[PDB]
């Protein structure tokens, strides 16, 4: 299992020693409630909340991303000593995640 | 320390740079040995020669390079540099002449050649020029003047002035000898020359193996001595 | 006056060159050529010194 | 003329304390005028005119070039300039035209910046700089303008007396001659203040 | 070493190793010697056939570059080439500026500058040459001069350059030179040239004689060799 | 890894020297300007503060530069000398070519291009500053710029300097005006922002430099104020912390 | 072989620093741009207005002609400087043949640019891609792409920035034959791309629009809440 | 290894090859000059390396104009080069404007000149700081400039070996307002705080500058004045 | 190492011009068929988008009324190439009043192929098929990055060059036909293609003495492509 | 090995392998040889293909009335050097109205060559150069190489495996000189058949011969004046 690809010796991604080499994309905007729903499927949590607000914020999607939103809200509901976790701790969860980790690079660049 | 390599002409930590510090031993890849005398109104160079050569010549091998009717030089080093910065320097004291319209005095020369030599060492891509060079003058209202041109680019010039491979002990022997305060009447510096030179290298040799440039101020030419004068010095040296 | 790059192991060791070339001089008596040679031979290079761009 | 092409006369005369600067107002090409509202004199910084006589194109451009320089200078220097280093500018603006000349009589007309100290100075299509003490005056006509000035100076003149003065000389030279006239520019400055008037001139 | 690559630093101890590595590649150039008699100067180059290839007249190191000067070069032969271009370029221009015969060390100060500036830069190596100027004059007599690839350019009475460079002038210096007229010298370089490397390394070699002097008017040609056939005669009695 | 010249890219793409031109911009001098009609306002801050200098030059930071414009400036000091006389050389020929004064767009954007000539071609160092401007012009009024080393600029109303005044701007968004043209209201507003970033304390007049731009009849005068009136503002925004200490 | 330089090319023929151009430009704002039949419309995404200064000066689109349009990815600057030489080419387009100056012409200039700009000896290339939107000759609606290699690239719709496969790929599936003109359903096209952005922020949304024969017109934040509900209408409809 | 060499900036920092050119500047000869209210008093210590050596050849305090001192702490070959363009620059202010150049306008001037010295990439920059000095208008100035470019303006400041306790001294003993005569006091007294002991008329040089012009004094006025000045 | 144009191997070469040859092979194939009757041409597209217009991607363009172009590789190079030749044959119709023959247009062509020079920049990235018809009958000419320039009587190129040269010397001789060597050809490039062949995959361009003028061919392809 | 790669550095034993390196760039080209008789100048080179559809690349090109040149290398530098040698034949075949001796263009050739040799910032130029010419003294055939010390010869032969032809020459060197064109020529090509491997046979269309005398002006023959020069020829002694 890699990250990178292209540094990697020919001579090793030759099928032989390996035959089955196999693509992990990002894969859809689909299954992202999908990991929404298993990462909360044992947490109490209101309704409040659409997933296509977090679907319609960010272009790279990964349960790197649905987890930390997760984690994040949780310790935005013990910041506010709260169970069935409400709308604007998903939303400043979501604005704390995107920008910690990703933006690139301080402006500007590009913009 | 280096560390750096000190390839090109850059700053080096703790806060030198190298290559003009190595060229001063370019001078001591010479293999020779330059004193200059300015005790009264003459002034004296000797330079021996290396020849070990019956089939080499002895017109073609002197140092002392006649600048000027005037102006006279020696030097030290390798040749090339020696003889490059010699036709600089004709060239330039040709540039006064026409310029100016009188004689260069010597300091300005000195003063062009260390611009040179500094221009050369300011920007890069070029070998900055290892040779020493040792002038020597008279002007009007002052009398003889010596000076010293570096590779560095930092003349300077006085009294008792020597350079090439064995200077150190040359300086430490004019120190112990420009102590005493007496004049110098031309046969005095003749043998302070032949003497300081014939303690430093401890040969006392035969008048065939340096040359001895003078200047004086009964005739401001700058005049080469002769195989019979030479001589007739160093047996008046002779006690 | 001449650096630098002396160190403190030296200046014994250049003191026994004077004074056992002042045994081979038959003599107890310390001149300046005694610290001529010294100098010349427990420095161990490099030096020429020195004098530009102070 | 060259010079006699847009016509023009400047006269600037030295007071006691205050000094004066005045200029005529027709614009036009050789016999046929244009305009009345042309201006010969700009301000250059505080209490410092210059006047132009000779072609306008050249008057202009100078005109420009030198507020382009002057301001690069005050703009380097936060002090404001002096008139010899206005003379000296001026001077080195046309020289540099040398074998290209333009074609215009420069004259500075301004005061000390640290005590009242008057001045004038004019100068030649080259740069010839020229400090006296009455009067100078440049342009087409000449003859008329020295023998006026020549005429009714005096050395030390209260503002009145003086801006009568050179009211007079330039409206019977300006009468005199042919191809400028059209009315009249006066400015009169001192330390206080500055005053600027327009003369009732003969509009023939 | 290292500390080798470019021609403009220094090494520390002090020396530039591109001149050093441009000396002793003409070390392994073929042996040219030189010597002047009382009224001449005489050039003579051992000079090699490969195998069979060659034809006995082309590529001669033997130039000429004035009416009174040639070149005896030794090492790379087409910088050789574009030297002795600038050699004439040169007396050209004095010739040009000046209406009379260029002295020979004014000549070589120039050539030793030219070589010299070709030391100085980066962007270029020094020269992979060493050559010979001979000359001769009614008013100034024969002047044998000698270059390094640095640029030092000093006169002798003879020379050698080549690999037997100390072996040839061991006994160059063992002939009277000064007594004897040219046409002396003639066999004396034939029996020089012959003595060294007969057959030791390689298998063949030529003889060339560049001759100027006063037997020549002032001129300065390759012998007719071939008269009087001065080598072969003696050479054959030179092997005893 | 990639690093050698600031030309060409690290793989990414990214780069490389106008990173590390900001990161050369943000240990220098803090500045700021503020949202105000009717005038404008520039604050800096002394760097160098040993009591052993003249300043008889007036100015260290501002430079006055056309004649309704001026200028802070952060990072190499060498290099502003070097844009300002070009700058003031691009604004006297917009002057000598047109007899209108330069409408400050144009004005910053060939600054901008200056720069940028050099953050192309290579090898060369590009400038590692940052500066502001003030101006008035006849189409928009006051106004505020922010050049940047990349050649970007930004049209602000509550400027930006480094990590001495992201804590600055933070406190400019908490505690920001809107309709207030009112100038010592901006004033008190900034003595309070270099009251809490920088760490002088109690913030001595001798590390602070104020100078503003009010617009005068037809003048556009540039006021570069002096100590005694910095004195009393010191003073009003103490005597609003005793204000603040009334809560206790 | 090696990402430096621009000069080498890889051991198996490739070119790193334009392969590596295009990513800077794949990572900036996305911009699209289609074509009616008639008018022709484009915008860009991520206003992202930081509540405390104007975004007059921060657009993204602009015009070199009356009859062209542009937009851009990637860094600014380098669109800023190509824009700026591109007013002065179809200016002096226009100081030469009296035309309308094509959009093919210009495409050609500007890509021609961009790479013999690329050719050169350690030149940093623009690190953009350009929409060169216009119709010209008798409305014929046009639009080319560029390419931080110089190629222009004529498409009927266009998308590049942030997540740009996904926002191309939506209009494949929206781009049939009868779009336009038609041209409300081109209005709710521009919509439709903007509700498919990669945030649909809703207020974000900066779009501009050409006529073919009329100016650029820039739209009005509740014109689009318009449009946004009538594409929402349309979405509870599909219910 | 890196820095190496004027085209790059740092990963965070500073340009080395200007630091390590101040860092040079900083192992130069000491020096020190002091603004008064009348005057400003320019003076070094110049120590030959042996007796051979002559003080009549060499010359630290040089003027560029008749009313314009200069000294330097650095390296003598660059700094000749940098005076011989001041002069040729003072020449052209002086033929454009027919009027002494003022020092700020000097220093703005040989600033650029060392500015664009340090731009990328091929030569090395000075290894020279600068102290310009000139009584223009009747105040006095003292300007000390440095190999990158920038400059400053003192009351009192030194250059070369224990400059900081030059400056510690400079700040205890020195104050606003002197004379010239109690600024040369207290010139050659921080000069003999950190030269060597043997100090005559030849070791240290000095030149004033009166509101009568620059002045370069002599070696009979200084053995007059340092024959135990205190 | 090999790290630039100025260098040789230890054995040979340049290792400038090797990495060009290699980026010969990352381009669409085409091929052209040299006929006594006439030149016959082809090219893959490999159209990428619907959106992507396939007239507006050029492969064969008009240098002169009788002498078409074939590019492969680097576009831009090749866009180049072709603005150099389009000058120059202008040229030579100026100062000749004739048609420059297309041997002396690869000669001219390959005069800067190869001049490649940062100083006193790289090598170009395409090679090119030229045809037309001189005075001695139609002229099949194929060039490459290093500029030695042959003849070629039925030359393929770019991707899956081997099998296509393969399969072309297996069905070429001297003696063909128009249309027959026109299917053959689009034959051998749906061998060579992955997509399906149709009408805006390839195209043909047919040059004769007799039909000088229109050395393309527009949706009659479509018949072409329908009688395989 | 850190000071193999540039031109201007010299090596620590003296010898520049940039040289050899182009010695042996140049040692990969087709065969070719040049003889001359006393009359007559005949240079033969041998022709290959990249396929079997494809035209045979061309050795011999002309270069002037009375001066044509074989070939081996580089053939943009052999294209730079054919217009450097065609504008030095017209440049003084306009200022001094004659043909050329072939001695002074050879050593403008190395001139020429020299600078690309010495400098930083050019390669030196892969050549493999074969001149044939007449001067007032007869046919000469001149070789050059990427060091620019051309050489003067009788019969020489450069290229693959070109030794086997050398060493033809060598026994034949005596023979050549008094013979007429025809069986000059066919021991041409009976030094070409031995640059070969011997499992195939030369061709009409691999080779090409070229003919200048000194009556008869330079001209190059391709298959049709060569199908009556390659009859009179036997087998090879298999």
């Amino acid at each position: 299992a890699t990250n990178r690809i292209e540094t990697l010796d020919p001579a090793l991604i030759r099928p032989g020693r390996i035959d089955r080499k196999i693509e992990f994309p990002l894969p859809d905007e689909k299954t992202k409630k999908r990991i929404f729903q298993i990462h909360t499927s044992r947490m109490t949590l209101a309704d409040d909340v659409t997933l296509d607000d977090l679907i319609m914020a960010k272009d790279d999607l990964s349960g790197a991303d649905i987890k930390a939103i997760c984690t994040e809200a949780g310790l935005m509901a013990l910041r506010e000593r709260r169970m069935k976790v409400t709308n604007e701790d998903f939303k400043k969860s979501k604005e704390n995640v995107l920008y910690k980790k990703q933006e690139g690079t301080p402006e500007g660049l590009y913009l | 320390s280096a560390g750096f390599d000190r390839h090109i002409t850059i700053f080096s930590p703790e806060g030198r740079l190298y290559q003009v510090e190595y060229a001063f031993k370019a001078i001591n890849q010479g293999g020779l040995t330059s004193v200059a005398v300015r005790g009264k109104d003459c002034a004296v160079i000797v330079t021996q020669k290396k020849v070990p050569d019956k089939l080499l010549d002895s017109s073609t091998v002197t140092h002392l390079f006649k600048i000027t009717e005037n102006i006279g030089c020696v030097m030290t080093g390798m040749t090339a540099d020696s003889r490059s910065q010699v036709q600089r320097a004709r060239y330039e004291a040709a540039n006064w002449k026409y310029k100016y319209g009188y004689e260069i005095p010597v300091d300005m020369l000195c003063k062009r050649i260390a611009d040179i030599s500094q221009v050369y060492t300011q920007n890069a891509e070029m070998r900055p020029l290892g040779c020493c060079m040792i002038l020597i003058g008279i002007d009007e209202e002052q009398g003889p003047q010596v000076y010293k041109c570096d590779p560095a680019g930092y003349y300077c010039g006085f009294k008792a002035t020597a350079a090439g491979v064995k200077q150190t002990e040359s300086t430490s022997f004019l120190e112990k000898k420009v102590k005493k305060k007496f004049d110098w009447t031309f046969e005095q510096t003749v043998e302070t020359a032949i003497t300081c030179l014939s303690t430093v290298l401890s040969i006392d040799f035969k008048p065939s193996e340096i040359e001895v440039g003078v200047v004086t101020v009964e005739n401001p030419k700058f005049r080469i001595l002769t195989e019979a004068e030479i001589d007739a010095h160093l047996v008046a040296l002779a006690e | 006056a001449r650096p630098d790059k002396i160190s403190g192991a030296d200046i014994n060791s250049i003191c026994q060159e004077s004074g056992m070339l002042a045994v081979r001089e038959n003599r107890y008596i310390v001149l300046a050529k005694d610290f001529e040679k010294a100098y010349k031979t427990v420095i161990k290079k490099d030096e020429q010194e020195h004098e530009f761009y102070k | 003329s060259i010079m006699s092409y847009n016509g023009g006369a400047v006269m600037a005369m030295k007071g006691k304390n205050c000094v004066a600067i005045a200029a005529d107002r027709r614009f036009g090409i050789q016999a046929q005028m244009v305009t009345t509202d042309f201006q010969k004199i700009f301000p250059m910084g505080d209490r410092l005119y210059i006047g132009l006589a000779g072609l306008a194109t050249d008057v202009q451009t100078v005109a420009q070039r030198l507020k382009f320089r002057l301001n690069l200078y005050e703009l380097k220097e936060g002090r404001q300039i002096k008139p010899y280093t206005l003379m000296s500018m001026v001077a080195n603006l046309l020289y540099e035209k040398r074998f290209g000349p333009y074609y215009t009589e420069p004259v500075i007309a301004g005061l000390d910046p640290k005590t009242f100290k008057p001045f004038i100075c004019s100068l030649d299509l080259i740069g010839c700089p020229m400090v006296t003490d009455d009067f100078v005056v440049s342009g087409t006509c000449a003859e008329q303008m020295y023998g006026m000035c020549e005429s009714l100076w005096e050395p030390n003149m209260d503002p009145d007396h003086l801006f009568e003065t050179i009211s007079q000389a330039m409206l019977n030279a300006v009468d005199r001659d042919a191809v400028s006239g059209m009315g009249v520019i006066v400015h009169i400055i001192e330390k206080d203040k500055i005053t600027t008037r327009t003369l009732k001139a003969r509009m023939d | 070493t290292g500390y080798d690559l470019s021609a403009s630093t220094f090494s520390p101890d002090g020396r530039v190793f591109q001149v050093e590595y441009a000396m002793k590649a003409v070390e392994n150039s073929s042996t040219a010697i030189g010597i002047r008699c009382k009224d001449g100067v005489v050039f003579g180059v051992e000079k090699l056939v490969l195998s069979k290839l060659y034809e006995e007249g082309s590529n001669k190191r033997l130039f000429n570059v004035d009416r009174h000067v040639g070149m005896a070069v030794a090492g790379l032969l087409a910088d050789a080439r574009s030297l002795a271009d600038i050699a004439r370029e040169e007396a050209s221009n004095f010739r040009s500026n000046f209406g009379y015969n260029i002295p020979l060390k004014h000549l070589a100060d120039r050539v030793a500058m030219y070589v010299h500036a070709y030391t100085l830069y980066s962007a270029v190596r020094p020269f992979g040459c060493s050559f010979m100027l001979g000359s001769y004059s009614v008013n100034d007599g024969a002047q044998l001069y000698m270059i390094d690839p640095s640029g030092v350019s000093y006169g002798y009475w003879g020379c050698a350059i080549g690999k037997a460079r100390q072996a040839a002038k061991t006994e160059i210096e063992k002939l009277q030179m000064k007594e004897m007229t040219c046409r002396d010298i003639v066999k004396e370089v034939a029996k020089i040239i012959y003595i060294v490397h007969d057959e030791v390394k390689d298998k063949a070699f030529e003889l060339e004689l560049s001759w100027v002097g006063e037997l020549t008017n002032g001129r300065h040609e390759i012998v007719p060799k071939d008269i009087r056939e001065e080598a072969e005669k003696y050479a054959k009695e030179s092997l005893k | 890894r990639y690093d050698s010249r600031t030309t060409i890219f690290s793989p990414e793409g990214r780069l490389y020297q106008v990173e590390y031109a900001m990161e050369a911009i943000g240990h220098a001098g803090t500045c700021l300007g503020i949202l105000a009609n009717d005038g404008v306002l520039l604050a800096a801050e002394r760097r160098n503060i040993h009591k052993l200098l003249d300043e008889v030059f007036f100015s260290e930071k501002i430079y006055k530069l056309n004649e309704d414009m001026a200028c802070s400036v952060a990072g190499i000091t060498s290099d502003a000398n070097v844009l300002t006389n070009e700058l003031r050389l691009i604004a006297q020929r917009y002057l000598l070519q047109y007899q209108e004064p330069i409408p400050c767009e144009q004005l910053v954007t060939a600054l901008c291009d200056i720069k940028q000539a050099y953050t192309q071609f290579g090898g060369k160092r590009p400038f590692g500053v940052s500066l502001l401007y003030i101006g008035w012009d006849k189409h928009y009024g006051f106004q505020l710029y922010q050049s940047d080393p990349s050649g970007n600029y930004g049209g602000w109303k509550a400027t930006c300097i480094g990590n001495n005044s992201a804590a600055a701007v933070s406190m400019l968004k908490q505690d920001y005006k809107e309709g207030e043209m009112t100038l010592k209201s901006a004033l008190a507003l900034a003595i309070k922002v270099l009251n809490k970033t920088m760490d002088v304390s109690k913030l001595s007049a001798e590390k602070v430099e104020i100078a503003t731009l009010t617009r005068e009849n037809g003048k556009t005068v540039i006021r570069v104020l002096k100590q005694k009136e910095v004195e009393q503002l010191i003073k009003k925004h103490e005597e609003e912390e005793a204000k603040a200490e009334r809560e206790k | 072989s090696y990402d430096r330089a621009i000069t080498v090319f890889s051991p198996d023929g490739h070119l790193f620093q334009v392969e590596y151009a295009q990513e800077a430009v794949k990572k900036g704002s996305t911009a699209v741009g289609v074509r009616g039949r008639d008018i022709v419309v484009l915008g860009v995404e991520k206003k992202s207005v930081a509540k405390l200064q104007d975004e007059r000066t921060v657009r993204k689109i602009c015009a070199l002609d009356d009859n062209v349009c542009m937009a851009f990815a990637g860094l600014t600057a380098d669109a800023r400087i190509v824009i700026n030489r591109a007013r002065v080419e179809c200016q002096s387009h226009r100081l030469t043949v009296e035309d309308p100056v094509t959009v093919e012409y210009i495409t050609r200039y500007i890509a021609s640019l961009k790479q013999r700009y690329t050719q050169s000896n350690g030149r940093r290339p623009f690190g953009i891609s350009a929409l060169i939107v216009g119709f010209d000759f008798d409305g014929t609606p046009r639009l080319y792409q560029t390419d931080p290699s110089g190629t222009y690239h004529a498409w009927k719709a266009n998308a590049i920035g942030r997540g740009a496969k996904s926002v191309r790929e939506f209009l494949e599936k929206n781009y049939t034959d009868e779009a336009i003109e038609t041209d409300d359903l081109t209005i709710k096209l521009v919509i439709k791309a903007l509700l498919e952005v990669v945030q649909s922020g809703g207020k974000n949304i900066e779009l501009a629009v050409m006529r073919r024969d009329q100016s650029l017109k820039i739209l009005n934040p509740e014109e689009i809440e318009k449009y946004v509900a009538e594409i929402e209408k349309e979405k509870e409809e599909n219910e | 290894g890196y820095s190496f060499s004027l085209t790059t900036f740092s990963p965070s920092g500073k340009l080395v090859q200007i630091e390590y050119a101040l860092a040079a500047v900083a192992g130069g000869a000491p020096s020190v000059g002091i603004k008064a209210a009348n005057g400003v008093v320019l003076a070094t210590e110049k120590k030959q390396k042996s007796i051979l050596y002559d003080e009549r050849s060499v010359h630290k305090v040089e003027p560029i104009t008749k009313h314009i001192g200069l000294v330097y702490s650095g390296m003598g070959p660059d700094y000749r080069v940098l005076v011989h363009r001041a002069r040729k620059l003072a020449q052209q202010y002086y033929l454009v404007y027919q009027e002494p150049i003022p020092t700020a306008q000097l220093v703005q001037r040989v600033a650029s000149v060392m500015q664009e010295y340090t731009q990328s990439g091929g030569v090395r920059p000075f290894g020279v700081s600068l102290l310009i000095c000139g009584w223009n208008e009747g105040r006095p100035y003292l300007f000390q400039s440095d190999p990158s470019g920038a400059y400053f303006a003192w009351k009192a400041t030194a250059m070369g070996k224990n400059y900081v306790n030059g400056k510690t001294f400079l700040e205890k003993r020195y104050n606003e307002d002197l004379e010239l005569e109690d600024a040369i006091h207290t010139a050659i007294l921080t000069l003999k705080e950190s030269f060597e002991g043997q100090m005559t008329e030849d070791n240290i040089e000095v030149g004033i500058c009166n509101e009568a012009g620059f002045r370069r004094l002599t070696p009979t006025e200084v053995k007059d004045y340092l024959a135990a000045i205190a | 190492y090999d790290r630039g144009v100025n260098t040789f191997s230890p054995e040979g070469r340049l290792f400038q011009v090797e990495y060009a040859i290699e980026a010969i092979k990352l381009g669409s194939t085409a091929i052209g068929i040299q006929t006594s009757e006439g030149v016959c041409l082809a090219v893959e597209k490999r159209i990428t988008s619907p959106l992507m217009e396939p007239s507006s991607i050029e492969k064969i363009v008009e240098i002169d009324a009788h002498i078409g172009c074939a590019m492969s590789g680097l576009i831009a190079d090749a866009k180049t190439l072709i603005d150099k030749a389009r000058v120059e044959t202008q040229n030579h119709w100026f100062t000749y009043n004739e048609t420059m023959t297309v041997e002396s247009v690869t000669q001219a062509v390959s005069n800067l192929a190869l001049q490649f020079g940062e100083e006193d920049s790289r090598p170009f990235g395409v090679a090119l098929l030229f045809g037309g018809v001189d005075e001695k009958g139609p002229q099949l000419f194929h060039m490459d990055p290093s500029g030695t320039f042959v003849q070629c009587d039925a030359r393929a190129i770019g991707s899956a060059s081997e099998g296509a040269q393969s399969s072309l010397q297996e069905v070429y001789h001297k003696s063909m036909t128009l249309k027959e060597a026109i299917k053959s050809s689009l034959i051998i490039l749906k061998q060579v293609m992955e997509e399906k062949l149709n009408a805006t995959n390839i195209e043909l361009a047919t040059v004769q003495p007799g039909q000088n003028f229109h050395m393309f061919t527009k949706e009659e392809l479509e018949e072409v492509i329908k009688d395989i | 090995n850190q000071y193999d790669n540039d031109v201007t550095v010299w090596s620590p034993q003296g010898r520049i392998h940039q040289i050899e390196y182009a010695m042996e760039a140049v040692k990969q080209g087709s065969a070719t040889v040049g003889l001359k008789s006393k009359t007559h100048a005949v240079l033969v080179a041998l022709k290959r293909a990249q396929s079997e559809l494809a035209a045979h690349q061309k050795k011999i090109l002309h270069v002037d009335n009375h001066i044509g040149i074989s070939i081996a290398g580089l053939t943009a530098d052999a294209r730079l050097l054919c217009n450097f040698m065609r504008q030095e034949c017209l440049d003084s075949r306009f200022v001094f109205d004659r043909p050329l001796p072939v001695s002074r263009l050879v050593s403008l050739i190395g001139s020429k060559t020299q600078i690309p040799t010495q400098r930083y910032g050019r390669r030196p130029y892969g050549v493999g150069l074969l001149i044939a010419g007449y001067d007032d003294m007869g046919p000469h055939i001149f070789q050059t190489c990427p060091s620019a010390n051309y050489f003067d010869c009788r019969a020489m032969s450069i290229g693959a495996r070109s030794q086997s032809a050398r060493t033809y020459l060598e026994r034949h060197m005596s023979e050549f000189m008094e013979c007429n064109l025809n069986e000059l020529v066919k021991h041409g090509l009976r030094a070409l058949r031995e640059t070969l491997p011997a499992e195939q046979d030369l061709t009409t269309k691999n080779v090409s011969i070229g003919i200048v005398g000194k009556d008869l002006e330079f001209t190059i023959y391709d298959d049709d004046d060569v199908s009556p020069f390659l009859e009179g020829l036997e087998e090879r002694p298999q």
